[PDB]
């Protein structure tokens, strides 16, 4: 009954208790994973409390964590983010920090008693897994917000962000929930996302902003809104096109009028050498050419 | 870090030595302990070897050399991580089970020299 | 003392492995720490190697000097720096980028160390 | 435990590399410190090597015994001496002068040691 | 202002905060109990912070815990369970582990300052009471799941299990929510419980599985489902009867046919010496005797 | 553990000494510190006694002997627990209030001997 032993066990007890809470906020797979972890923690406590007399977790348990880590690692592609992006991920971040406190206590025991090194390695791997699990949850709420925007569900969109979904999440194609609303034609979604910090000038993999999408697809009302919240009316994509070149080529005159009122440059050249006006001339569009000059 | 993997000539792998080294480097990098470009590993086949004194036997051993500063949990996890990767890479060899082991040691940081040419 | 020098097969040297070993032995002897006849070094070319995980061509050069314990930090550090300078100069290139040259210096337990002369 | 024996290419043995490894393993087992099946040794011939800086041709033989920590100084010292006897007797000649035979015994960190059987 | 004093107070303060949270997840009785405890913890801090100059909790407060412990102790009859069986019980397990950390700090102070021994005894008893209270909550969710299964409400049973109710909880008679669904005759329930891990071969105090219940009571649809999920078609109860002996004796031919198709042994003898066939003969049942031979 | 309960002859109990011993053993077992079969208690009535020097007085005292290894909270709680059971067992006695007290002591484990016949 040396303090390092008691404190390590007590802290592990604290750890599994928080895990016991967290597993009520996660899906079936993570729930099962956390329960196996609770079993491992109990197994570890048996080793520590008996000063290594009782065998603890096996190397297969460490490898078991590692396999899960490798699985979830390829799902996570971090900038730096603050802990607790969502209510659910917050639960895991709390478990992570407790696990770290548990590791320090168990590591102290190992250093002083020469036992539990495998358990310490396990707990170390555990912390890494817990980190990822939290990030994966945030990515998944991100994906559900993208889905809501793509589907056109105005309430889902509000709900997802209220629960912690990142308004600036993006799909494999670089499109954010704001790009999705701008392309599809849902002004109400465009508005609530801008309101909660969506980057009006985010670029997708084609170099397009939500304004390029809205301008190209004839979404006049959305174009107006994007400009109000600071869209760069002269943002150029990968090929040098501005939302004006796109609106011009499509013949969307009302949008052209809006773009020009906000300082769009009718004489801007893309990487091919074409200007918005020259395009109205190439397409034989006499009315557009009047608006652009 | 510097990783050396040595295998008996009679040891059969599931994958090539090259693939094993790549997997080992991934296992090391995934630890978050290392810069990707710094991870250096090599593999050697042992042609002149004996295990014990009595028998057809194969073995696989690796030594991971790192600069000092890591704790016991980190070194232990690194060893277990590599051993798992290496063990799974063994298809057979000899007339009995194959021993797969990994040691982790620390290099003295203060005397350590490095340059890039 | 024992010195091991390992180089990747794709690493180009300005000199032969022999010349490098000779220069390395001279660099060690010049330290005043060693009897000339006792300096034992070898050079190995690595055929099966990987650096990192990226699909990029890379070469590296590494040495480890093993000495009996009893020397201080300045001595070990200088010996390392000395060898690294020699090795670095011998590198012509290799791979698609810069070549990493590193040297370790470690100590052998003197008390358990055994030696014979035949 | 793991034992490595390195010899210069110009070093002549009275026995084959294999016989030396078998004798070394027997010497290690006879210590009572090791399980028979746990002793892993390998022998390497050095083709690229230099000893000292002089033009005189030299041969050498070196081994390092790697064990898990826990043995005392007398044990490590005796293991070294024991291997040296086995190695030294196996030397017939090589080079223009006497052959240096040396053995190191080092300890692995037990706590971080990983092992599996496949 | 010695650290042991400050840390003890700070930790007890931390304990009170978690209790303050937990009391929002419990019923009125436990809420009142937790509030009294919060007052006691404050009282204890008064003693510690003043180095014994201010009186702490009285012996009546220790006895007060003990009475509650004795009450709830008879409600708890432990196998080993993981912490946080339900969301509600998880909240208390968290308080329990914190209380233990608080105890360790107070014990340090007692050893160094000679004060707080009564407070330490109180906190020790507290951790015991918190343990029991958490288990009682899990037992109660268990009992609500038993009710849900007996009622036949497919939503209740999912909800109770989703919130942590033990699918293998049992009543005083050994019947689990799965036995109740098989006995009452709710095919929807027997199915969802099996789906969430109910042990298809759990025995009640009569040695009966859910299949024995179904076979005896004419529940043809239930028998089919239980066998699909691995019920032992030839399981014997305390008296040696199989579900086949029960179905045969009751004349439930369609079930007898189902049992026989899954390998039921018509020649099995119970402890009296009767086989399912001999029973069809004893009852004069010509049709049953045919399917059994 | 070994528990002894001593009461003055003039002390009036609510229940029989037998009931007290059973309740005491339950109180001890409920601590979770003891095996059920391990708990040995006995009750003694004191016929020759004096309290003070000036008066009709009754008293009730118990001494709990345990093997060492328990902390202060455990010993303190055990005492308070027993006092609660004992105090409630007192109906009266003497011409004044009745003192009820419990001490907990530790036995040296290393020298402790035990067998079952």
């Amino acid at each position: 009954k040396d303090s390092p032993i008691i404190e390590a066990n007590g802290t592990l007890d604290e750890l599994t208790s928080f895990i016991g809470e967290a597993k009520h906020y996660v899906d079936e797979e993570m729930k099962g994973i956390l329960e196996e972890i609770q079993n491992d923690i109990y197994k570890i406590m048996g080793e520590i409390g008996s000063k290594g007399k009782i065998e603890g977790i096996s190397e297969e348990r460490i490898a078991w964590l590692l396999k899960l880590i490798l699985r979830y690692m390829e799902m996570v592609n971090l900038s730096f983010v603050l802990p607790g992006g969502t209510l659910e991920s917050a639960k895991l971040d709390v478990c992570r920090t407790i696990a770290r406190r548990a590791l320090r206590k168990v590591l102290t025991v190992t250093r002083e008693f020469g036992i539990g090194a495998e358990a310490a390695a396990y707990l170390l791997a555990l912390s890494d897994l817990l980190f990822l699990l939290a990030r994966v949850i945030e990515i998944e709420l991100g994906k559900k917000l993208l889905e809501a925007a793509r589907a056109g569900q105005d309430d889902e969109v509000r709900i997802l962000m209220a629960n912690g979904a990142d308004v600036n999440a993006h799909d494999d194609q670089g499109s954010t929930p704001l790009h999705l609303a701008a392309w599809i034609g849902h002004p109400e979604i465009v508005e609530v996302l801008l309101k909660h910090g969506a980057d009006v000038n985010a670029r997708d993999t084609d170099g397009w902003t939500p304004l390029h999408l809205a301008a190209d697809n004839g979404h006049l009302e959305i174009v107006e809104v994007l400009l109000k919240y600071g869209a760069d009316v002269n943002a150029q994509d990968a090929y040098g096109l501005t939302p004006l070149h796109l609106a011009a080529d499509r013949g969307h005159l009302e949008i052209v009028e809006v773009l020009l009122k906000h300082g769009a440059d009718v004489n801007a050249q893309d990487k091919f050498g074409k200007t918005a006006f020259d395009i109205s001339i190439d397409n034989g569009n006499e009315d557009l050419a009047e608006i652009l000059q | 870090p510097h990783l050396v993997i040595e295998a008996t000539a009679n040891l059969r792998l599931e994958t090539s030595p090259g693939e094993l080294l790549e997997q080992a480097n991934k296992a090391l990098f995934a630890s978050g302990q290392f810069g990707e470009a710094d991870i250096k590993s090599r593999f050697v086949t042992l042609e002149a070897y004996r295990q014990g004194t009595a028998v057809e036997r194969a073995y696989l051993h690796a030594c991971l050399s790192i600069l000092d500063g890591r704790d016991i949990a980190t070194r232990t996890l690194l060893g277990a991580s590599l051993c798992a990767v290496l063990a799974e890479a063994v298809a057979g060899g000899g007339e009995e089970g194959v021993q797969v082991s990994v040691e982790v040691r620390e290099m003295e940081r203060l005397s350590y020299a490095k340059r890039v040419v």
